[PDB]
């Protein structure tokens, strides 16, 4: 709150490394082997076959 | 298409002129002349009226197929623009065929493979442009060895100086060094030379190097 | 022998 | 020439000149040393390349990751100039002329005006129908002739337009380099002519069920009326 | 105090004493009208601070004015519609002519090139389409023209559908007259053969729907009993590819229950079976599989199709007894393993953050949050906070509702 940035000041932000982690992240997935979606390991459907086993 | 080049030689031959430089006043005279009251295999010198014409020339490099052949491909769907022209010289076809045979790597030999596929049905079309060996002797510098990169610069350097309106572009790998010639293909700290070498149409091509005009004018894309 | 129309006459 | 009009491009575009543009140019993306404040030095081979090729890309010219057009393909410049007739004469006024000199001068000038719009695209095309006649089609030669014919234009095989070459003294012409300019248009266009002919007659020999039958019969009535039209055998 | 300019539009702060203003909701700004601004536009009917006044001339005019017609235009408007048979005559000509001009597929070697886009071939199927009362799909017409001989496998035969309709014959609209019986008409046969086409050229390129749509059309065309054959088989494989158990089974029982009517040279009923039999395995019914193909072997012995379905579900029965059963009943279903699965799956699958079933949830017609969802009263559903309107208690609970 004291002075104007210019492109360079406000690039350093993306420059860093917390914005590529916040912004700039590829989620890694793979099609379901029950419902054929695209789906991230660790996170299920609520069907009673994906509840009872886990893809 | 060698045995394309060896019938249609005399017509290359023939059509290729004597001095390389004042291109630009020869195709002036060409012209007035012209005004005053089939078709053979496609090569820079016998071309270089052709290539005045074109908008956009690609130079091809043999890194860039070290994984995969889709940026060659790319250039040759750009290739039937009509505005865009492809340059290919012997020296990238030797070190294409030499890495698919011998690098260690099968994905770059397989690439190198289907590059030299697709080059070789490209020149049978026309739509691309070759520099045989004896038009690389007619271009190169006076007694200077020449190796892919090398010859690459000079076919730039002679584009940017004779035919400055025809915008250059290089396809390469982005780790090869050939792409800052000034930083690695450097002869050292020569006298002879300075950074308007580039545009002295005696000084040989390869003065060029030294200066960052001839990246300047050169694009790697 | 009639229709719903948005205008008449 | 990159970021304007190219090898086949129908727009007439002098990069130079600040045509086009509603605002009087402050800043020149293109500069090489701060003399070109007041000396920009615009036309010189390298200062040239340097603002033409800052400038954008077109509509005309292609970015390096924008899919480009096969312009340069003899099935999309036939078609260009059939499109070119068909625009220049309507259906209605071509009708009457093949049913037919009485004409009216509006129409006349319209006449005229195609004939004078098709000799224009025909030089523009030129270079690249030439390129492409090796890897043509019968199809589309025979629209050549078709497209040719609509538009009112007798090719010279040796009204007509195409024989008279246009008018100007030798010493005051475009002769730059660079530019696509077809001063012996008349030749050119007698040498196309000559070769799409020999590529037909290439075709049909190498091409020789009732739709191919009928297909052949079509092809075959077609090729000879438009020859005879042209003034053209076999 | 004031630090911007004075207008409504202007950014940074201003105050009351200096340049007062009225109290402006959510105004248009100096670009135009925002989404948010026309959203309400569209609901309330007006900009949410009602200072604007409301103009939709325009709409009306593209609307109202555009749809008004008088009840005498209105009524000779029917009796003067076109002539169906010369416009689909004219619509198939032009179709055809589009068809064979379309250029060629240059053989490039060394990379695939690219198939020329159909631009004039739209309005031509279009019209086609329109005609016929059949739906033609572009992927399908694009692989067919690309593929050398589907492309004079299809030229043909519209030939000799528009031979067939010149001279006099358009079955389809004969039919329905008389029905306002007899077998396929040589016209009728033509539009089932291009049709079936199509669908093997949208099959080459991987649109499977497309396949089962088109295959669907040319049955309702069909009515001889081996051309039903035939399009029941083709279907059912169409839905096999597609992920639609369901119609793969019902088009293959109902080609086995042909078969009767059809000679023994077609192997339509064949191929009806091993559809059946492949649908029974994709339900996971290893049972009811092998009793189908033994069917389908007692019926045709020595079908290639069958014997290599025989051979298939022995492999699968010599590595059951590593699960000492068939899958439970249970699941049943629950394994998906076709590309064309894994398709549907990537397009109307519930997505991380929207599109579920918390994001919102669709009532009959309407899209609602997941708190006002009617399926579920949980814990963020707003019908737990309702309770004892005032008839009866309802819940032993003493706590809430
Ligand atoms: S089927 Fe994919 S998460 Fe359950």
């Amino acid at each position: 709150p004291k002075r104007k940035k210019n492109p360079m000041q406000l690039r350093r932000k993306v420059y860093g490394l917390h914005f590529k982690e916040k912004y700039l992240k590829m989620e890694e997935w793979y099609y379901c082997p029950l419902c054929a979606e695209p789906k991230k390991p660790g996170e299920w459907c609520r069907r009673e076959d994906c509840r009872q086993i886990k893809p | 298409v060698a045995d394309r080049l060896r019938v249609e030689q005399s017509v290359i031959t023939s059509l290729i002129p004597s001095s390389l430089r004042d291109v630009q006043v020869q195709m002036l005279m060409s012209n007035e002349r012209n005004a005053l009251n089939k078709r053979p295999l496609m090569t820079m010198l016998s071309q270089l009226e052709y290539l005045n014409s074109i908008d956009s020339v690609f130079i091809l490099h043999s890194s860039l197929m070290a994984t995969s052949t889709d940026q060659l491909v790319s250039a040759v769907r750009r290739l039937p623009s009509g505005k865009d022209s492809l340059i290919v010289t012997m020296s990238c076809l030797r070190a294409l065929s030499v890495k698919s045979l011998t690098s260690p790597s099968m994905k770059e030999r397989i690439a190198c493979a289907r590059a030299l596929e697709i080059v070789s049905y490209e020149l049978e079309k026309g739509r691309a442009v070759l520099l045989p060996f004896s038009e690389e002797i007619l271009l190169h510098d006076a007694g200077a060895y020449c190796d892919e990169d090398l010859m690459l610069w000079t076919v730039a350097a002679f584009l940017a100086r004779e035919l400055p309106l025809v915008k250059v572009h290089t396809l390469m790998h982005s780790n090869c060094t050939a792409r800052t010639p000034y930083r690695f293909l450097k002869g050292g700290h020569n006298l002879l030379v300075s950074s308007r070498s580039l545009y002295d149409k005696g000084a040989p091509l390869l003065s060029s190097l030294h200066s960052k005009e001839l990246r300047l004018v050169t694009h790697n894309v | 022998a009639a229709a719903a129309a948005a205008a008449a006459a | 020439v990159y970021g304007g009009s190219g090898r086949g491009d129908l727009l007439y575009e002098n990069p130079d000149a600040r045509r086009h543009s509603g605002r009087a140019l402050g800043v020149l993306n293109g500069v090489r040393h701060s003399s070109q404040a007041t000396m920009p030095e615009s036309g010189q081979l390298y200062y040239r390349k340097l603002i033409l090729h800052s400038r954008p890309p077109n509509g005309s010219c292609a970015g390096l990751q924008r899919h480009c057009h096969d312009t340069c393909n003899w099935s999309y410049l036939i078609p260009s100039l059939h499109r070119c007739a068909e625009s220049a004469i309507s259906a209605k006024l071509w009708e009457k002329m093949c049913q037919l000199v009485n004409l009216t001068q509006y129409e006349r000038q319209r006449v005229r005006d195609g004939q004078n719009l098709y000799r224009y695209e025909v030089h523009q095309r030129l270079p690249l129908l030439e390129e492409s006649i090796g890897w043509a089609q019968l199809d589309d030669l025979l629209g050549w002739f078709r497209s040719a014919r609509r538009a009112w234009v007798r090719l010279p095989t040796s009204s007509s337009a195409m024989s008279c070459r246009l008018e100007g003294h030798a010493d005051s012409r475009d002769t730059t380099p660079g530019r696509n300019q077809v001063f012996d248009t008349p030749e050119r266009v007698e040498q196309l002519t000559e070769a799409t002919v020999h590529r037909i007659r290439e075709e049909l020999q190498r091409l020789n069920s009732a739709r191919r039958l009928a297909r052949d019969e079509e092809l075959s009535r077609c090729v000879e009326e438009e020859l005879g039209w042209h003034g053209v055998a076999l | 105090y004031q630090r911007g300019g004075w207008s409504p539009g202007s950014k940074h702060q201003k105050h009351m004493t200096l340049n007062p203003t009225l109290y402006l909701y959510r105004f248009p700004g100096p670009h135009g009208p925002g989404p948010y601004t026309m959203k309400y536009w569209w609901t309330l009917g007006c900009f949410p601070t009602g200072m604007e006044v409301p103009f939709r001339l325009h709409e009306f005019l593209s609307t109202y004015q555009q749809e008004h017609v008088p009840v005498e235009v209105e009524e000779w408007l029917r009796c003067y519609i076109k002539d169906p048979l010369s416009e689909l005559v004219n619509a198939s000509n032009d179709f055809f002519k589009a068809v064979e001009v379309y250029p060629e597929v240059e053989s490039a070697r060394g990379y695939k090139t690219l198939q020329p886009s159909i631009a004039p071939l739209l309005v031509p199927m279009k019209k086609f389409e329109e005609q016929l009362g059949v739906k033609i799909s572009p992927v399908g017409l694009r692989s067919v023209l690309s593929n050398p001989v589907l492309k004079d496998r299809f030229l043909d035969d519209l030939f000799d559908y528009k031979s067939y309709v010149e001279k006099g014959g358009s079955t389809p609209h004969r039919r329905l007259a008389r029905s306002r019986a007899e077998t396929t008409a040589d016209d009728e046969r033509s539009l089932i053969l291009l049709l079936t086409t199509i669908s093997e050229g949208c099959i080459n390129a991987g649109n499977y729907s497309d396949a089962a749509s088109v295959l669907a059309d040319a049955l309702m065309f069909c009515h001889d009993p081996d051309s039903q054959a035939t399009t029941h088989a083709n279907i059912s494989f169409a839905s096999l590819l597609n992920a639609d158990f369901k119609g793969a089974e019902y088009n293959g029982r109902e080609a086995a229950l042909l078969q009767p009517q059809v000679k023994p040279t077609s192997t339509a009923c064949a191929r009806g079976y091993v559809g059946w039999a492949a649908a029974a395995a994709y339900q996971d019914d290893f049972e009811k599989a092998e009793a189908i193909v033994k069917d389908g072997l007692t019926l045709y012995v020595g079908n290639e199709h069958l014997e290599k379905l025989a051979n298939k579900l022995q492999a699968l029965r010599e590595e059951q007894p590593s699960v000492y059963k068939q899958v439970p009943r249970s699941l049943r279903e629950s394994r998906s393993h076709l590309p064309s699965q894994q398709s549907r799956g990537l397009l109307s699958g519930s997505g991380k953050g929207f599109s579920n079933e918390f994001d919102w949830v669709e009532f009959k017609n309407k899209l609602y949050p997941s708190k006002m969802d009617p399926r579920n009263n949980e814990m963020g559903s707003v019908f737990r906070r309702v309770g004892d309107l005032g008839s009866f208690i309802s819940t032993s609970r003493s706590m809430e509702r």
